[PDB]
């Protein structure tokens, strides 16, 4: 279950970013 | 390995290029945490976010970026508490699915304090506050959850006592079924000043005139005025309430404007 809760935890920090990346 | 050294130096840049004192200590402690993890897409994500935190001057964005690193880096991975991993994906997904950018300060602020905490009353109340913000999709209810989710932990972090904290809880829940009720966000900030009072053990003298609502806070020593400081202009800014602040020896004296 960590193995799977930090793969969530790597994929949805990566879209946030890029979230925040494109709006200013 | 060879990311946390670009980290440190990326987390330099960073700080020599803007003066946000905030944003410093974020890059600071981005450097330091990545250090101290072997996990390779940990350390590609906090890369990634003082990157793009380079690429942009809008001070606003630059903490939230940092912010995610901070999170990641705290519990991104494997060999970090189950808990707090839960907590720290709570925070991403509400952050991710909402626009207003004070709702993503809120969320990754309120996470990143409790998991430093290590307090369970405070893990728990903060994962249970994120949960009942993602139950809904009211920002206004959002960010009043977050604040006062985010002035809870900070007791805990600060070292409030068991008793003090658990009569802190209780306000905590007086102010989200306040919220819910659709309570002015002065009254909402109000109960922020009243959460810390109690977490710290002190007392507080209100002054009611309709206008200018004064809370005197008599008693708070140099820690105690900038945890109490934070906590309730963080909740002024997510609820966008004026407030004026004047401290005088042991006493602060917050008067809060409609």
């Amino acid at each position: 279950r960590k193995k799977e809760l930090a793969k969530e935890v790597i994929e949805t920090a990566k879209k946030l970013i890029e979230k925040l990346a494109k709006e200013e | 390995g060879s990311m946390k050294e670009e980290i440190k130096r990326l987390a330099e840049e960073l700080k020599e290029k803007t003066k946000n004192e905030e944003i410093k200590r974020l890059a600071e402690e981005a450097a330091e945490l990545a250090e101290r993890s072997d996990d390779p897409e940990v350390l590609e994500v906090v890369k990634k976010a003082l990157e793009e935190a380079l690429k942009s001057k809008n001070e606003e964005k630059i903490e939230l970026l940092l912010l995610v690193a901070v999170l990641v880096a705290e519990a991104g991975s494997v060999d970090a508490v189950e808990e707090k991993l839960e907590i720290a994906l709570l925070a991403l997904k509400l952050a991710e699915e909402s626009k207003d950018p004070r709702i993503i300060r809120g969320a990754l602020r309120a996470a990143i304090a409790a998991l430093r905490s290590d307090d369970p009353l405070a893990l728990k109340t903060v994962k249970e506050a994120l949960e009942r913000a993602r139950a809904s999709k009211d920002e206004r209810l959002i960010r009043a959850i977050l604040a006062a989710a985010y002035a809870f932990a900070l007791l805990a972090v600060a070292g409030a006592s068991a008793e003090r904290l658990k009569e802190a809880e209780a306000i905590v829940k007086e102010l989200i079924a306040a919220a819910e009720k659709g309570a002015s966000p002065q009254e909402l900030v109000l109960l922020v000043i009243e959460m810390m009072v109690k977490g710290m053990g002190v007392t507080m003298e209100t002054h009611r005139s309709g206008n200018e609502v004064k809370v005197v806070i008599k008693g708070l020593h140099e820690s105690q005025q900038e945890v109490l400081l934070e906590a309730v202009l963080f909740a002024a800014e997510l609820m966008g309430v004026r407030v004026r602040i004047r401290f005088k020896g042991d006493t602060v004296t917050i008067v809060v404007r409609e």
